[PDB]
RNA sequence: UAGGAUAGGGGCCUACCAUGGUGGUGACGGGUGACGGAGAAUUAGGGUUCGAUUCCGGAGAGGGAGCCUGAGAAACGGCUACCACAUCCAAGGAAGGCAGCAGGCGCGCAAAUUACCCAAUCCUGACACGGGGAGGUAGUGACAAUAAAUAACAAUACCGGGCGCAUUAGUGUCUGGUAAUUGGAAUGAGUACAAUCUAAAUCCCUUAACGAGGAUCCAUUGGAGGGCAAGUCUGGUGCCAGCAGCCGCGGUAAUUCCAGCUCCAAUAGCGUAUAUUUAAGUUGUUGCAGUUAAAAAGCUCGUAGUUGGACCUUGGGCCGG
C-alpha cells in the first residue's frame, strides 16, 4: 500500500468486540489516541452496541454532536474515539458513570461506578527518565506523560491519577505480593497476586499469579497490571471478582440456576 | 460481497452401492412404514445418526476424568434424553452407540401426530400437517420432520383455525353450503 | 530390504520422489503432454466438419461406424468423432459447426470403433439428442 | 380483540424519547395498520400528539396472529424533527421528497469557470 | 455411407397409449411398499 | 578501510586493498497451464490432490523508464518521454489508457442489467448537513445448499391371501389394487382487495374474495444379458442399421438394435465429457514386492550417507492421605 490504511473490515476487526459477521463489510476501525486499537473499545460499539442508546450509525453522531459523553473527565465528540482500560466513560445528562474493566472471558464490560470513584483512575507507568533541562518525567501505558513524578515511580508500577487535578495522588510499586488484573494473552481479566517472578536476561520477564481461590497461572510482565497494594485492590470488580472458571464450573452454574426458575 | 460468508451444508449423502436388494428393502421397509416422501429422508436420519455416533465413540475414546469427555458427554447425553431419543437410567454413553435410526424417525411429527390419534393413518397425518392444520405449543408447524421434544410433546394439538380443530370451514364445505343456498 | 533408519528420512523421501515416475498415472498427469493433445486439457471442443468418412469395427463385429471428421477451432488440428444414434449421421452436413465431447475412458479408443476417442454431442447449436428425439430442429 | 405489549423498553434521555419492541396479538385479524398502531399506542402512553410515535420493521409471524416490530415514542415534535431520519418523517407526513439525475448533477459544471 | 438410417426408417411406427397418471412422490412410495411384502 | 548517498543499517554506490562466497545436506540453471498464507475436496488411521476469487500479505494498472506534489506515490480515474495501438482534424494541431461499475467486440467449452439508493455498514471533507458503481436494493441466475406439493379419507364393488366357522365354506380382515368406479371433506400452486415489507418499490410472512375429479393443476432422467435393480412378452430389421464404460449383442425364433407394453432406480431432478479423491496394501513411513509372474548390479574394495555390542546406584528403608 502506498500508505495508511483507513477501512477495517469486519472479519478482521477484534474477536473480543464480538461484531457480528454479516452485519456490514466493514468494522468502525478505532482512530489513533492512548490505546493500541486493538485493546481499545470505540465509542460506536459503547453506545450503539452495548447500551443500546443508538440503533445506527447516525444516531451515535447525533449523540456525540451533543456534547453528553465524556471520556476520563473531557468530552470526546470523535465516534471512533479508542476508549480503553480502566478509562470513566460518564454522561452527566443521565448521571451515569462506567470504569471500563475486563471480563474473565476477556472482553470490555462497563462496571458502574460511584460518583466519588469517577474522579480518579489508575495508571501503569511505561518508563521514567529525564527531559529537556534535566527534568524527569514518566510515560504511561495510555500516552499520558507527566513531569516531576515521584523520585521512587519506577517503570511497570502503577499510579493514582485524579482526573480533577490531573496529578498523581498514591501509586503502588509493582512486587511480588500485590493484587493484578492480567490485560493480554488468554488470562486477561483473571485478577490475582503476584507470587513469582523469573528475569530472564534479552527475552521478556515471565510473572506468577496465583487467585484467591488457589488456581495457579502465569503471564508475561507487559500483560500484568497491579490494582492495589496488598491482597485488598483499590477498585470495583465486575460481576465476576476476577475468577476465572471451567466450562463445567459454569454448566454446573447453570443447571444449578434452572431448579429456582 | 457480504451474505457470501453465509455458512451451509449437505444433510445426506447417497449409499455407496447403488443397486443392492438388501438395503433396497430394508429402505423401502421404513419409507413405507413412516410414509416418507422419498430415499432421501431416510439418509438425511442416518447422515445425523452418524454424526451423533462419531461423536459418541470419539468421547469414549478417551479416559474418564477427562474434562471434555465429562463435559460434551453431558451435553450430549441432555441432547438425546431432551428429544426422547433415550430412556431414564440410560446415561451412560455407551447406550448411544446403541441408538438406531427407527429411534430418529419415531419422533417426527408425522409419527407422532399418528401415534397420538388425530390422524387415522401415516399418510393422512403427513397432509394433515402440510396443511396448516396442526399446532404445537401455538405455533402453525407444517414441516412433517419436525422432531418433536419430550417437553412438548403434551402440547400438540391441532389448529386454532383447521376445520378439525380450531374454527371456520374450508373452501368446499362453505362451496356447497353456497350452491345449496 | 527397506531402509529404517530414524534419520533416514531423506532417503525414504528422495526415493518415494524418484519411484513414483515409475506409475503412469502420475507420470501422464504430471510429464505435461496433456498441453499437446488435440484438447489441450479441455472436457469439449467446437469445430467444422471436415468431411463424412465411415470406419469399419473390429475382427468380432462387422459394421459400419458413421464418423465425421472435423477440424478443431482452437488450434487447427483434425480428429476423427463418431456421430452416436441411428440415423444422426444425416443430421450432419458439410461446413457447419459441432461441438465434440471425449468417448470416454480419457483418451483411450472405445469399444470396436478402431482410433476415434471423440464423439459429436451438438450440431448447430442444437443437441444431437435433442434432433434424435425430436425434441427440437435446427 | 388486539392487545399490546411492549418489551426491552428503555426510555433515554440522550435523544429524549423511548424505544422499545411492539408484540402486538390479533386473534381474527390478518395485521395491524402502523397509523392503527400509532392511535392505540397513543393511549397507552398519552402523548398529547400522535406524531411523535414511530413504529416500523413489522414482521407477522408464520401461523398469523402474531405481529412484532420497533416502536419509538419521542417528547417533543423538534426532537423528532432532529432525532428522526428523513424517510421516516415522510412516512409519518411531516417531510416531501426529491429525486435525481447524475449526468451534468456535477459533471459539466465541472468544466465552466 | 448410403444405409445411415436404415433401420429406423423400416420400422412400423405406432403410437403410445393414454394410460392413467400413476401418483407422484409419497404416493408412489406407498404404491411400491405394499406392493413389495404386503400382497 | 575511508567516504558519498539515504529517513536510516548495508557493496547501496566510489577509491584503495585482500581472495574470497555457494555447492551430492543439490548450489547454479530449466519447467511451472506457479502470487504466498488462512484455507478446500476426499478423508478408519497414515495420506493424495487443490488453493485466480470476497480475510491477511505482496504485486500491477497496454510495455518499459523518469518524475512533481505531498507526512505518505516512483501514483497512472497525476505528469514527461519512448515502443505498441488507436481517436477528433478546418491538414496547422489536439486528446489518450475500464486488471473500477454496467455495457460492447474478440477469444472461446466456459460466465448476469449500459437499473435504483446512500436507508444499513463504514470511510471521507472545512464537515452532525455534502459525497461514496465502496457498500446495499432489485433484475438475470437448476454454480452449489435447505425445507417441501403432485394427494388424504370413506363406504361400494369383479375380486385377492391371513385372521372369525376352517369344517364344506365362504369373503372381511389391515384394504393391497386395474378400477377416466360413487361420495363429500382438506389444502396451497395460481389470481388478488388490504395491511405489512422497503430509501422508493419488489419477494417473503399475514389475508377478503376467487381457485381441484383426474383427459386435468397431466414428473422427468436413465435403464431392463452380466457387473447391477428390473421381461427367456409382442411387432420390425437380418453381422445391415445400430447398441455396447468392460465382457459382449446383431449373420431369419435378437432377454442387448429400432418401437410398443410392462417393470426397475433416483426423483424436481437425472444423464454425459474432462480433472481430481476413494477404491489403490496397484507408490506401500504405517504398508507392497524382487527363485520361476516385472524386478539382486558379474564380482570385490571404498568416501560421504544410514546403522552400531555390554558396562558407571536411585537400589536397601522412614514418612504422610
Ligand atoms: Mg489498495
Ligand atoms: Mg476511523
Ligand atoms: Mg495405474
Ligand atoms: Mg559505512
Ligand atoms: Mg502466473
Ligand atoms: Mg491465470
Ligand atoms: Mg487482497
Ligand atoms: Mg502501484
Ligand atoms: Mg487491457
Ligand atoms: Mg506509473
Ligand atoms: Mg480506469
Ligand atoms: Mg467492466
Ligand atoms: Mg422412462
Ligand atoms: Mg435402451
Ligand atoms: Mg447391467
Ligand atoms: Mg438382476
Ligand atoms: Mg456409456
Ligand atoms: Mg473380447
Ligand atoms: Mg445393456
Ligand atoms: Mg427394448
Ligand atoms: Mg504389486
Ligand atoms: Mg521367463
Ligand atoms: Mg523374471
Ligand atoms: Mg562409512
Amino acid at each position: 500500500a502506498r500508505g495508511l490504511k483507513k477501512h477495517l473490515k469486519r472479519l478482521n476487526a477484534p474477536s473480543h468486540w464480538m461484531l457480528d459477521k454479516l452485519g456490514g463489510a466493514f468494522a468502525p476501525k478505532p482512530s489513533s489516541g492512548p490505546h493500541k486499537a486493538r485493546e481499545c473499545l470505540p465509542l460506536i460499539l459503547i453506545l450503539r452496541n452495548r447500551l443500546k442508546y443508538a440503533l445506527t450509525y447516525r444516531e451515535v453522531q447525533s449523540i456525540l454532536m451533543q456534547r453528553h459523553i465524556m471520556v476520563d473527565g473531557k468530552v470526546r465528540t470523535d465516534k471512533t474515539y479508542p476508549a480503553g482500560f480502566m478509562d470513566i466513560i460518564s454522561i452527566p445528562k443521565t448521571g451515569e458513570n462506567y470504569r471500563l474493566l475486563y471480563d474473565t472471558k476477556g472482553r470490555f464490560r462497563l462496571h458502574s461506578v460511584r460518583d466519588e470513584d469517577a474522579k480518579f483512575k489508575l495508571c501503569k507507568v511505561r518508563s521514567v527518565q529525564f527531559g529537556q533541562k534535566g527534568i524527569p518525567y514518566l510515560n504511561t501505558y495510555d500516552g499520558r506523560t507527566i513531569r516531576y513524578p515521584d523520585p521512587l515511580i519506577k517503570a511497570n508500577d502503577t499510579i493514582k491519577l485524579d482526573l480533577e487535578t490531573n496529578k498523581i495522588v498514591d501509586f503502588i510499586k509493582f512486587d511480588v505480593g500485590n493484587v493484578v488484573m492480567v490485560t493480554g494473552g488468554r488470562n486477561t481479566g483473571r485478577v490475582g497476586v503476584i507470587k513469582n517472578r523469573e528475569k530472564h536476561k534479552g527475552t521478556f520477564e515471565t510473572i506468577h499469579v496465583e487467585d484467591a481461590q488457589g488456581h495457579q497461572f502465569a503471564t508475561r510482565l507487559g500483560n500484568v497490571f497491579t490494582i492495589g497494594k496488598g491482597t485488598k485492590p483499590w477498585v470495583s470488580l465486575p460481576k465476576g471478582k476476577g475468577i476465572k472458571l471451567t466450562i463445567i464450573e459454569e454448566q454446573r452454574k447453570r443447571d444449578a440456576a434452572a431448579q429456582a426458575a | 460481497h457480504v451474505n457470501f460468508y453465509r455458512n451451509y451444508g449437505k444433510t445426506f449423502k447417497k449409499p455407496r452401492r447403488p443397486y443392492e436388494k438388501e438395503r433396497l428393502d430394508a429402505e423401502l421397509k421404513l419409507v413405507g412404514e413412516y410414509g416418507l416422501r422419498c430415499k432421501r429422508e431416510l439418509w438425511r436420519v442416518q447422515y445425523a445418526l452418524s454424526r451423533i455416533r462419531n461423536a459418541a465413540r470419539h468421547l469414549l475414546t478417551l479416559d474418564e476424568k477427562n474434562p471434555r469427555r465429562i463435559f460434551e458427554g453431558a451435553a450430549l447425553l441432555r441432547r438425546m434424553n431432551r428429544y426422547g431419543l433415550l430412556a431414564e437410567g440410560q446415561d451412560k454413553l455407551d447406550y448411544v452407540l446403541a441408538l438406531t435410526a427407527e429411534n430418529f424417525l419415531a419422533r417426527r411429527l408425522q409419527t407422532l401426530v399418528f401415534k397420538a390419534g388425530m390422524a387415522k393413518s401415516i399418510h393422512h397425518a403427513r397432509v394433515l400437517i402440510r396443511q396448516r392444520h396442526i399446532r404445537v405449543g401455538r405455533q402453525i408447524v407444517n414441516v412433517p420432520s419436525f422432531m418433536v421434544r419430550v417437553e412438548s410433546e403434551k402440547h400438540i394439538d391441532f389448529s386454532l383455525t383447521s376445520p378439525f380443530g380450531g374454527g371456520p370451514a374450508g373452501r368446499v364445505k362453505r362451496k356447497n353450503q353456497k350452491k345449496a343456498s | 530390504g527397506k531402509t529404517r533408519g530414524m534419520g533416514a528420512g531423506r532417503k525414504l523421501k528422495t526415493h518415494r520422489r524418484n519411484q513414483r515416475w515409475a506409475d503412469k498415472a502420475y507420470k501422464k498427469s504430471h510429464l505435461g503432454n496433456e498441453w499437446k493433445k488435440p484438447f489441450a486439457g479441455s472436457s469439449h471442443a467446437k469445430g467444422i466438419v471436415l468431411e463424412k468418412i465411415g470406419i469399419e469395427a473390429k475382427q468380432p463385429n462387422s459394421a459400419i461406424r458413421k464418423c465425421a471428421r472435423v477440424q478443431l477451432v482452437k488450434n487447427g488440428k483434425k480428429i476423427a468423432a463418431f456421430v452416436p444414434n441411428d440415423g444422426c449421421l444425416n443430421f450432419i452436413e458439410e461446413n457447419d459447426e459441432v461441438l465434440i465431447a471425449g468417448f470416454g475412458r480419457k483418451g483411450h479408443a472405445v469399444g470396436d470403433i478402431p482410433g476415434v476417442r471423440f464423439k459429436v454431442v451438438k450440431v448447430s447449436g442444437v443437441s444431437l439428442l435433442a434432433l434424435f428425439k425430436e425434441k427440437k430442429e435446427k | 380483540a388486539v392487545t399490546l405489549r411492549t418489551r426491552k423498553f428503555m426510555t433515554n434521555r440522550l435523544l429524549s424519547r423511548k424505544q422499545f419492541v411492539l408484540e402486538v396479538i390479533h386473534p381474527g385479524r390478518a395485521n395491524v395498520s402502523k397509523a392503527d398502531l400509532k392511535e392505540r399506542l397513543a393511549k397507552i402512553y398519552e402523548v398529547k400528539d400522535s406524531n411523535c410515535i414511530f413504529v416500523f420493521k413489522f414482521r407477522t409471524h408464520f401461523g398469523g396472529g402474531k405481529s412484532t416490530g420497533f416502536g419509538l415514542i419521542y417528547d417533543n415534535l423538534e426532537a423528532a424533527k432532529k432525532f428522526e431520519p428523513k424517510y421516516r418523517l415522510i412516512r409519518n407526513g411531516l417531510a416531501t421528497k426529491v429525486e435525481k439525475s447524475r449526468k451534468q448533477i456535477k459533471e459539466r459544471k465541472n468544466r465552466t469557470k | 455411407l448410403a444405409r445411415a438410417g436404415k433401420v429406423r426408417g423400416q420400422t412400423p411406427k405406432v403410437a403410445k397409449q393414454d394410460k392413467k397418471k400413476q401418483p407422484r412422490g409419497r404416493a408412489h412410495k406407498r404404491i411400491q411398499y405394499n406392493r413389495r411384502f404386503v400382497t
